[PDB]
Order: structure tokens, then sequence, then C-alpha cells
């Protein structure tokens, strides 16, 4: 690695008061400022050093006011380790300054042009992490067709995913829905499940202001969402958390669900409602692992289903069994679990169909008033109280 | 001490209050777990270990839930967790080298009461089973 | 979506701090203050969660930091919460036997290690295995 960054971070451990921290702060900023308007140029690594320890400085909470130019220099680099301290940097400094726009922006275009996987992903993280403006006029209409391309590798298919996404937060305007759409959505699909979970927020965020161009994203997560609740621990053992599958893809599949009514072709409507079954048995199911990171996993999805289930107020059976389990969370030993059931027993209520159901709980959660010690649980409390 | 000796090739055994005791005796004289910090990973390990050499379905070892020292469930185990103070958990995670998954740095994520839990010793769980009369619910 | 994730000692010195939302530092610094104050008077006896106007803080302490992601509030509270301890271990596994200081000597490439899992205010990697073999993969580069 680089010693003299290290020296560096542990000379500013060893300062004994602000003041001597700040003495040998300037005292670097100095000796840097002194090398870069210096009659040597600069090494790659020296140079890539430099600006990691204005960068030191920065993060510490002193404002620098050089660096900008040897960082895009560093952008150039065919060397990764210089490529990513200077990209790094130009993320957490950002300059208005028009003349270094175009200077990065020219380095991100290199970067995206070449076939390397590992400089994509670094110029797509870096216009994700700036999001600005002026860098989605420049890339809005290039990103998706990288994302959507076939033969982009999967790692940068994730990065390119999400960093549209930032595009059409950001700028919603230059991002219209095209040809890439269909694309899009048949990205579900894939093999890799990290392109799935990037592809799956793009989707629902996309969904939201525009349904219709996305429908067909309905059918697909269903599928997946089915396969990935049943699936065995040897088939997904890569993203398999604490024994449960995929528990955050899951939960994201669940809630672009969200988006949209039941599925209108029957047999999806069908493959769902047996899914979510499913995943209400297997919290009742003996627990396979006594660690919480098991249960936190397992319940997630858990929630996140009931959650679909009351937007739906479709299925009776399933909004009767989920008022169930909830009910027999208010018992249960964890502050957390408590909090969270008794929020979502409060929209429960409004449910027609399930009213009184909830209604039975009422004694539950007034004993609870009694006893419980943490104050935010008594709000959530107090909420159903009048949601009855 | 013995999580470190730790850290299905046995047929089953019942346990039984000899069991228990015997057991209870058995981790002492080979050093440890008084004193030792309660991790579920840490009872995983140390579960796993007496039922592969021993032949004790790990079932056995539950504790009366929190807060305040917790009761072994099976007669005859003379091993309570008992909660850390405050001052000794903040004191214990003092400094910028210690491990963020030591189970001391966790602070009772792996307890529902979310308490600093350590195991100690206690000769009167042998003649008086303290669980039973704090909660014959669970008997 | 993620507001911003922090990374923050006992003391108040920030470790690692991501911000996937436009914040002036007027209002960051005051943000950062915010979310001190909140976390460090919150005992065991509380809830992971704390509820703002706007947001939600999910926030989980391990040895002397404290990881505080903050989430609108219709997020999945304890996705979240589970998010942060697949990042520490995956840190663990980086660092081996990760300890703060751990995240001030290589602060340059805790900020990778974020962006493997988390990016544009999203979930992005869940995987300890892609994540840990990308992370192996890159140590090789020049």
């Amino acid at each position: 690695g680089m010693r003299g960054l290290a020296v560096f971070i542990s000379d500013i451990r060893n300062c004994k008061s602000k003041e001597a921290e700040i003495k040998r702060i300037n005292k670097e900023l100095a000796n840097i400022r002194s090398k870069f308007k210096g009659d040597k140029a600069l090494d790659g690594y020296s140079k890539k050093k430099y600006v990691c320890k204005l960068l030191f400085i920065f993060l510490l909470g002193h404002d620098i006011d050089f660096g900008h130019m040897e960082a895009v220099n560093l952008l150039s680099s065919n060397r990764y380790t210089e490529k990513q301290i200077g990209y790094l940097f130009i993320s957490v400094l950002v300059n208005s300054n028009s003349e270094l726009i175009r200077l990065i922006n020219n380095a991100i275009k290199n970067d995206l042009a070449s076939r390397n996987p590992t400089f994509m992903g670094l110029a797509l993280h870096c216009i994700a992490n700036v999001g600005s403006r002026e860098m989605a006029e420049a890339f809005a209409g290039e990103i998706p067709k990288i994302l959507v391309a076939g033969d982009t590798m999967d790692s940068v298919k994730q990065s390119a995913a999400l960093c549209l996404l930032r595009l059409y937060r950001t700028s919603p305007d230059l991002v219209p829905m095209g040809d890439w759409t269909s694309r899009v959505v048949h990205l579900l699909n894939d093999q890799h499940l990290g392109v799935v979970t990037a592809a799956t927020s793009l989707i629902t965020t996309l969904a939201q202001k525009n349904p219709e161009e996305f429908k067909t994203s309905v059918s697909l997560a269903v599928s997946r969402l089915s396969r990935i609740v049943t699936s065995a621990s040897t088939d997904l053992q890569d993203y398999t958390y604490y024994f449960v599958p995929a528990p955050w893809l899951s939960v994201k599949l669940l809630r672009l669900l969200q988006c949209y009514p039941p599925p209108e072709d029957p047999a999806v409507r069908g493959r769902l409602t047996e899914c979510l079954e499913t995943i209400l048995n297997k919290a009742q199911e003996p627990p396979k692992s006594k660690k919480v990171q098991h249960s936190n996993a397992k319940n997630a999805v858990l929630f996140e289903a009931i959650s679909l289930i009351i937007h739906h107020d479709s299925e009776p059976n399933l909004l009767v069994r989920a008022c169930n389990q909830l009910g027999q969370f208010l018992q249960h030993r964890e502050t957390n679990l408590r909090y969270l059931a008794l929020e979502s027993m409060c929209t429960l209520a409004s449910s027609e169909f399930s009213h009184e159901a909830v209604k039975t709980h009422i004694e539950t959660v007034i004993n609870a008033l009694k006893t419980e010690r943490d104050v935010s649980v008594r709000q959530r409390a107090v909420d159903l109280l009048y949601a009855m | 001490x013995x999580x470190x000796x730790x850290x299905p090739q046995v047929p089953l055994r019942p346990m039984t209050y000899k069991a228990a005791v015997d057991l209870s005796h058995f981790l002492k004289e080979k050093g440890g777990l008084e004193g030792l910090i309660h991790s579920q990973r840490r009872q995983d390990i140390l579960d796993l270990w007496i039922y592969h050499t021993q032949g004790y379905f790990p079932d056995w070892q539950n504790y009366t839930p929190g807060p305040g020292v917790r009761y072994p469930l099976t007669f005859g185990w003379c091993y309570k967790l008992v909660p850390v103070e405050p001052d000794k958990v903040e004191e214990a995670n003092k400094g910028e080298n210690t491990s963020l998954l030591h189970p001391v740095s966790l602070h009772g994520m792996d307890d529902p009461e979310r308490e600093v839990l350590e195991w100690r010793f206690d000769s009167r769980l042998a003649f008086h089973h303290v669980a039973r009369e704090l909660h014959p619910e669970y008997f | 979506m993620i507001r911003f994730i922090l990374i923050q000692n006992r003391a108040g010195k920030t470790r690692l701090a991501k911000w996937y939302m436009q914040f002036d530092d007027d209002e960051k610094q005051k943000l950062i203050e915010e979310v001190h104050a909140v976390v460090t008077v919150r005992d065991a006896k509380h809830t992971n969660f704390v509820e703002f106007r706007n947001f939600k803080i999910i926030y989980r302490r391990y040895a002397g930091l404290y990881f505080c992601i903050c989430v609108d509030v219709n997020d999945n509270n304890l996705a979240y919460l589970e998010a942060i301890h697949n990042f520490v271990e995956v840190l663990n596994e980086y660092f081996h036997n990760v300890c703060e200081l751990d995240l001030v000597f290589n602060f340059y490439k805790v900020y990778t290690v974020v962006d493997e899992m988390f990016l544009a205010g999203e979930i992005r990697e869940t995987s300890q295995t892609k994540v840990l073999k990308q992370l192996l993969m890159l140590q090789s580069l020049e």
C-alpha cells in the first residue's frame, strides 16, 4: 500500500489537542501545495498518495482549496488504484467549476467507452454518487444502452441499473420511457440475482410514474418470487443468508408488487397467493437457526408480504391469517417485533373486511399499554386503539 | 478456557438431573465458562460439542426471560446468565482496536431484552430449581 | 430509498458518511449532530428504529461504532436492520477481524465496500461471496 499516507494518519491520531492537529494538517497542506506547483512532474504513486491525504484532511472537516486538477489527472491513469482515488475525490468534493466538469465528463466518457468492466464501474458509480444535473445531461442517453445491452457484464449491469435510477430521480425529464423498457423488464429473469436485485429497484421507481409501461414485470416477479421462497439452500448457496433465501430480493419483489393491483392473469394470481401462503407458513415452522440474523431475515420478508396482502385487500383468507400472525407478535419478547406488528395491524384496521378481526386484540393492546416500557411502542399502541 | 477447546459421533443420551450436574462440573473442571460473555454463536458452539461428544440433544440449555439473571430450565445445570452492568460494558468497549463482532461488542443483540450477559456458576442451582419457582408456567 | 448512511463512533467522530440525497453542509452538520444525539442516549430497552418527521433511522451498535441507515418512512425496517449486519460481516471478512481503527486507516477502501453493497440510495449486492470475491479481485489490480 502507501506508507506515506499511513504515517500521516498516525500523526493525526498521535496529536494530543485540536490545535496540534491543525498545525500538523496545515503543514501537510503546504507540503503538498509545494509539490503540485512543483518543478517535478509527479509519479503515479505519489500523486495518488497525496490526493488521498488531501481527502483525509477533507473528511477531517478542514476545507480543501486545491487538488481537484490532480484528481482529474488520476482519472486518466490506467492503473486501477490511481483511478479509484481520483474518482473518489471528485465524488466527495464536487465543483461547480465548469472547466473541471468538462474534464471530468471526458474522463468518464473514456471509461465507459473502454471495455474494461472495472473502469466502467468506477465511471458508473461516480455518476451515481455525484448525480449532478450536468452529469445527467451528459449520460442519461448513454446509460440505458449499457444496461440493456446483452454482452454487458453482470456487475456493470447492476451499477448501470442503479445509476440510471439516480438519473431518473434527479432529472426525470431526460429519462423518457423507450425501448430499453422492455428489455429491462426481462432483466428480472437474469441468472445473476445481483442483477435482478438492482433491476427491481429501477423498475419499482419507474412503475410509480408510469405503471402501464411495466405491467409485464408483475408476471415475471411473481414467478421469481415463488421460485425463491421454495428454493433449497444448495441451489442458491451464494444468496442464502442464514438459511433464508435472498431475503432482500424477496422484499424488493414484494414491494414492486405493491405498485400494482392483483395480477390480471388468474394463473399468476394463483401462483402469487400460494406464494404468500407459503411465506406465512414458514413463519410458524420450527426455526432452522437460533440466531437473530435468521429471524430478522426471515421476518423482513414476512412483514413485506403482509404489507402486500393488506395493500391488495384482495384475499380474505390471507387477510385473516395476516391478522393472526400480527396478533401473535404482540406477545413477542422482542421490542422490535411488537412495534412493527402494532404498525401493520394499524393499517390492517382500515380494511373493511378485516376490521372485526383486528378488534379481537383490543385487550392485548391495552394490556401492553399498561406494561410497555418503550415510549415509541406505546404510541403505536395508542394509535391502534383509535383505529378501532 | 473451554470455549477455546470447543472452538452424532456419539449415541443419544437423555438429560437428567445427574446428567446436568455432572455436565456442569465437567465444564468447570475443564476450566472456563465462568465469567465468559454470552453470545448465541458461542452457546451454539457449546451445545453442539456437548451434543456430538456426549449425545445430549441441544434442546436442554434454556433460560428464563430477562431482564435480570436468567435461570436454567434444566435442573442440575449450575450455570446462570447474569447481566453485565452498563459501566462495565462501556469500559470494555473502550478503544478503537476492539473487534466489531466480538461478543461484548454486540451489546446483547442476541438477547431479546438486549442485555449483555455473562455466565456465572451457582452451587445453589443443583439444590434449588429456581426456574420452576419463578416460572411454573414453563413447567 | 436510503437518504444517507452513517458510521459514527460513540465519541461522535464520523468514520463514514454516504449521502444519497442533496444536502448543504449546514444541513449535513445539523444531521450528523442530530443523529448522534438520538442513538447515544437511546438504550437497549429501545427498538432499533428511530422515527423522524420525514425520515426513519435504522441503527445498530457494534463496539464503539453506531451504524445508521436513514430511510423513507415506507421502507422496510427489518430489512435494513439486517442489511447493516450483512455489511458489517462483509467488512469483517474483508479486513480480517475488523475494528474501528481499520475503518480509519483504510478509509478509501471502505468507500469501495459500501458502493458494492449500496448504490443510489438502494441496496445493490447482498451476497457476501460475490462482494468478497470482487473485493479480492480488485486488491490484485495495480
